[PDB]
């Protein structure tokens, strides 16, 4: 019981950016993500989907 | 009666006929085109960070 979660957790977050631009070579986009209050994210795992 | 160019004689005994008539409209409530039940294209609809 001291460890792993049994409330529910979804464990990703399909996550879409806010605003877009695009140009002659980049493709920006400003996406406004907050880690959630009290749940960890880790980097390795993050990536995109294009 | 005549397979001949333009007219001949027979087609004086020639007679015009009216079209089948075909509405083209909407549904009772024209539901058609969001895909509300459809499995594929179906929408999210969730928060900024959830």
């Amino acid at each position: 019981h001291d460890v792993t979660t049994d409330r529910s957790q979804r464990l990703t977050l399909r996550f879409i950016p806010v605003d877009r631009e695009d140009t002659a070579y980049s493709y920006k986009a400003r996406f406004t993500l907050a880690v959630g209050d009290n749940r960890v994210l880790d980097m390795a795992s993050t990536y995109f989907d294009i | 009666p005549t397979i001949k160019e333009g007219n001949s004689r027979e087609l004086m005994g020639q007679q015009s006929m009216p079209n089948r008539p075909n509405y083209i409209a909407f549904r009772d409530n024209f539901i058609g085109l969001m895909y509300y039940n459809s499995t594929g294209n179906m929408g999210v609809l969730a928060g900024q960070a959830s």
